[PDB]
RNA sequence: GGUGCAAGAGCACUCAGGCGCGCGGGAGAACCCUCGCCAAGGAACUCUGCAAGUUGGCCCCGUAACUUCGGGAGAAGGGGUG
RNA sequence: ACCGGAGCGCUGUCUCGGCGAGGGACCCGGUGAAAUUGAACUGGCCGUGAAGAUGCGGCCUACCCGUGGCAGGACGAAAAGA
RNA sequence: GGGGAGGUUUGGCACCUCGAUGUCGGCUCGUCGCAUCCUGGGGCUGAAGAAGGUCCCAAGGGUUGGGCUGUUCGCCCAUUAAAGCGGCACGCGAGCUGGGUUCAGAACGUCGUGAGACAGUUCGGUCUCUAUCCGCCACGGGCGCAGGAGGCUUGAGGGGGGCUCUUCCUAGUACGAGAGGACCGGAAGGGACGCACCUCUGGUUUCCCAGCUGUCCCUCCAGGGGCAUAAGCUGGGUAGCCAUGUGCGGAAGGGAUAACCGCUGAAAGCAUCUAAGCGGGAAGCCCGCCCCAAGAUGAGGCCUCCACGGCGUCAAGCCGGAAGGACCCGGGAAGACCACCCGGUGGAUGGGCCGGGGGUGUAAGCGCCGCGAGGCGUUGAGCCGACCGGUCCCAAUCGUCCGAGGUCUU
């Protein structure tokens, strides 16, 4: 749950799978990140063939290598990282998404279009 | 903050083996010695454990008081002459008593150790 | 570097020293004799609590 | 509205849907000894009573000053003010209906002597960029001739812990009436085995 | 009279009898059965098949951290008196003690040499 | 001086032969000196990655710009060792 | 063993701190110094005074002594201002 | 064009300090003021709605993380309800740093015949272990509160704590051609911060259990010990202590008021919120919520145990309590020493012992398989630091000293 300076994953768009994360975005002081946060981006390894080239996007963070004490108390973590790509409200770049699967990344609940297009193992 | 957690500190962290083994190859060959107080309302820890694993029997009891003695009369001594006498008794083998005199040079009182009858 | 200033009194140097005053021991008889002891230790005269443990044999 | 308690654990049982997180707390029935209400005073409350230390370690004016309303002999007695009882004993299973907001007043753990950094939080000098003989002891007390003197509410190194310290405004989930224990989810402050007193406060209103 | 004989007047209305799924093993391969339940009061009883890589107790168990290799490793510890589940059902047993906190084969990744043992 | 380290006056135990450093005993608070690990993130600290940590012996394969033809080369980067 | 910038590898320098071990500090027996010093029966704020008062004026506060600690004052100490 | 306040800016004058009043920045800790940046309460409009402009009250709470340079300042990227101005010897070096400029070395440009020099530039350069007295944070020892003691307590007074945002019913209507789009109320989740606590998730656990290397010693093989960090190195870890984990919190109410708006109404029988009277009104004041507190010389308030006897008319002089009590011992979730708390054999207070919980992970030996390193059965065994308990086996044996003989009076 921790992102104040780190390189995260896209598995997604870009051209290549590389992230800086810039700054945690709900009010003023937020100083972390769990899922379900949609976080201001540096987008760093290279493109080719362009979409995204060098500019700044903004990403909605899936796991993220720490537990979420659940409800009734089961605790899924992975070993990676990633966050899918966001355009200016909310949306994807393309239908296709390649990460992981459900244990509920849903629970923003602002976003559905990636847990319906969140297929399978690998 | 020493809060529920005992067995106390005197030396160093492996000097007080070669403390404790030590001063439990005296008083089973003597029968009874004279330390500082400190030194002996925890030295019945040990001393009262070895004689202890003494009179259980076999090997498997002599080759494990040898890791703490390493004397092959003493062992010898310790299965036939004190092992046998508290068959009729379940722990608590040992007796500290205090002695009416201080040490002057440094002024400590001292403590009469001895294994009962 | 973080000297003293002005010596002080002879009647504050003496108050200071009021509170250090030591007290006498507490002494009771050995009962198989009569004399003082230190009242829980083995009476180095008379012998014992119950049973000798000292003392010349 | 009262009960005289020993904290022992806390422990989890799952309940509805989810698991909650509660402690187990006990109170063995209370004997009330002295009710002072009208004339001469205003302090008005039921005296309650704990446990039994067994009668002849009990010194005479605690005997007949006990007798009076006839207990037995106590080690714990106490005082909370405005309830009225009609008869010579509170139980666990008259007071608490299960589904109410309690609260719980208990002494602390004592830490000891601790520091600055315990104490108040703050923090302390650098590490490794020239820092001499300072890594964790405050900064300034105060400001150049203008005073000359420091305040006196300052933050400083000190005692610490052992206070009278409460809680507020927690639950009673699900209590008892074969054996006395209770279950309360929340903190309930002090190390167990520690005497805790249990009133109520609802009047706190949305 | 403390916690050793009234709070399993407690937790004995919940695992007076565990509901007794069997033989946890310590490094056996498992497929849990959950009742993940949720979207306006729908229930998914969801199965995941797994090897199991530690277990720790004190009558509130946990038989815990539980790794798979989708393609990116996801890991997930569970309650084992629970009311979630239904059923434990293993597939076969596995060996080598270094028992509990085996966690070798989180950076020993290549499945090559997971089966090696 | 004797064994194991690829060698050796290095490093680790140890023969002969010396010694335990001319104040002690207990409790085990704040704080300072000499140390050991930590997790999620890896320079966001800072005047400066200062300090500390990383790779570290031997063998095999492979090795760039430029050059006063010797050099750059222990370049870099990889596999082996009971 | 020079001085100025940039990447990569690993990290308690940091977000932000936490626990553990030894040598001191703490207590009790033995011996036991030095810089400094007008005399002390050495409180806070408003205001005056050669114009930053514990020693003077008017009001508020304060039972007699000590032991561990933190550094605001005594225009604190040392050096007849380079 | 005219009149003032403030002492925060570069100045004016030279009154204390040359037998010494250590600098600009950066950390760490702060308390204060208002000519208010956000939150809250109001008048006016060239205010239809939502937003805006300027003025009057208001100091409870909050004012983010980064790139360049020594920087205070300034220009920028990303957010936000906002990313305030000022004093406190341009707060703070007997609390820390030494990047800056002007100590000794050296070089570039420029002036000088020359030694040298230049708020013109550039690379290097020693910052001091012991607190006597006021002040502050915590804990003690005596005589006081007029018989001697235990126990539970009321409150004069003082402290801490006080935030804020987003979505959704109202409802997308009132408003407006339309585009757009509310007042008043009503629910839920989230951010920063503070006091407690181990059950979950994570961290430490100097000897609790295993594995491996080198070398001397036990006795040769087996099996063990010492040393190689004040642990030899690696994989694990209980209680204890904490956070990168869980629980709750900041109010509801009551009064008195600020700018503002009124009701009756005179002097001023068309009027006017007035000094006669009465009412409305904010995160600001007082009471409410937790925590110390009769050392509040105004020394508080209640319930219980012992007052037996004397006496020559001075009686502030003896041993003496079923009152009560220190010294001594076995201790502790209390602790720097004292202090507090629980015990002293008609005991379960600590040490050992037995039964569990919990750690490691299948002991030594003999028998089978392989020529040998090894493997396979007895066997989820053996070793077992404090957690919860039952058990006169070993330790608190015996004893010692102080304390009313309730006062002036009727």
């Amino acid at each position: 749950m921790i992102q104040p300076q780190t390189y995260l994953e896209v598995a997604d768009n870009t051209g290549a799978r590389k992230i800086m994360c810039i700054r945690v975005l709900k009010g003023s002081n937020a100083k972390y990140a769990t899922v379900g946060d949609v976080i201001v981006a540096s987008v760093k390894e290279a493109i080719p063939r362009g979409a995204v080239k060098e500019g700044d996007v903004v990403k909605a963070v899936v796991v993220r290598t720490k537990k979420e004490v659940k409800r009734p108390d089961g605790s899924a973590i992975r070993f990676d990282d990633n966050a899918a790509v966001i355009i200016n409200n909310q949306l994807e770049p393309r239908g296709t998404r390649v990460f992981g699967p459900v244990a509920r990344e849903l629970r923003e609940k602002g976003f559905m279009k990636i847990v319906s297009l969140a297929p399978e193992v690998l | 903050r020493h809060l529920k957690s005992g067995r106390k500190l005197n030396r160093h962290s492996s000097h007080r083996l070669a403390l404790y083994r030590n001063q439990a190859k005296s008083l089973l060959t003597h029968g009874r010695i004279t330390t500082t107080v400190p030194k002996a309302k925890e030295l019945r820890g040990f001393v009262d454990h070895l004689i202890h694993l003494a009179k259980r029997g076999d090997l498997h009891a002599r080759r494990l008081v040898l890791r703490d003695l390493q004397d092959v009369k003493l062992v010898r001594k310790l299965f036939d002459e004190i092992a046998p006498r508290y068959r009729d008794r379940q722990g608590g083998y040992t007796r500290v008593l205090k002695l009416a005199e201080r040490r002057r040079g440094d002024g400590a009182p001292l403590a009469l150790v001895e294994l009962v009858e | 570097h973080p000297v003293p200033k002005k010596k002080t009194s002879k009647a504050r140097r003496d108050a200071r020293r009021s509170h250090h005053a030591l007290t006498p021991p507490t002494l009771v008889p050995c009962p198989e004799c009569k004399a003082m002891k230190p009242p829980h230790t083995v009476c180095p005269e008379c012998g014992y609590y119950a049973g000798r443990k000292v003392l010349e044999v | 509205m009262k009960g005289i308690l020993g904290v022992k654990v806390g422990m989890t049982r799952i309940f509805r849907d989810d698991r909650a997180v509660p402690v187990t707390v006990i109170l063995a029935g209370p004997c009330p000894v002295v009710q002072r209400r009208t004339p001469e005073k205003d302090g008005y409350t039921a005296v309650q009573l704990g446990f039994l230390p067994q009668n002849p370690k009990r010194v005479n004016r605690p005997l007949k000053g006990h007798f009076a309303k006839a207990g037995v002999e106590p080690v714990r007695i106490l005082r909370e003010i405005r309830d009225f009882n009609p008869e010579g004993d509170t139980v666990t299973v008259e007071i608490f209906k299960p589904g109410e907001r309690v609260d719980v007043t208990g002494t602390s753990k004592g830490r000891g002597f601790a520091g600055v950094m315990k104490r108040w939080n703050f923090a302390g000098g650098p590490d490794s960029h020239g820092a001499h003989k300072i890594h964790r002891h405050p900064g300034s007390i105060g400001n150049r001739k203008t005073p000359g003197r420091v305040y006196k509410g300052k933050k400083m190194a000190g005692h610490y812990g052992a206070e009278r310290v409460t809680v507020m405004n927690l639950e009673v989930v699900d209590v008892i009436p074969e054996e006395n224990l209770l279950l309360v989810k929340g903190a309930v402050p002090g190390p167990n085995g520690g005497l805790v007193i249990v009133r109520e406060t609802k009047k706190a209103a949305k | 009279m403390n916690r050793g004989a009234l709070i399993k007047l407690v937790e004995s209305r919940y695992v007076r009898t565990d509901l007794p799924e069997f033989r946890p093993g310590d490094t056996v391969r498992v497929s849990y059965k959950v009742k993940e339940g949720n979207r306006t009061r729908i229930q998914d009883f969801e199965g995941i098949v797994i090897r199991i890589r530690r277990n720790g107790f004190n009558t509130t168990f946990t038989v815990r951290k539980v790794s798979y290799g989708v393609g990116v490793e996801r890991i997930f510890p569970l309650h084992s008196p629970l009311i979630q589940k239904i059923d434990i059902v293993q597939r076969g047993r596995a060996r080598r003690a270094k028992l509990y906190f085996i966690r070798n084969l989180s950076d020993r990744e290549i499945r090559r040499k997971l089966r090696a043992d």
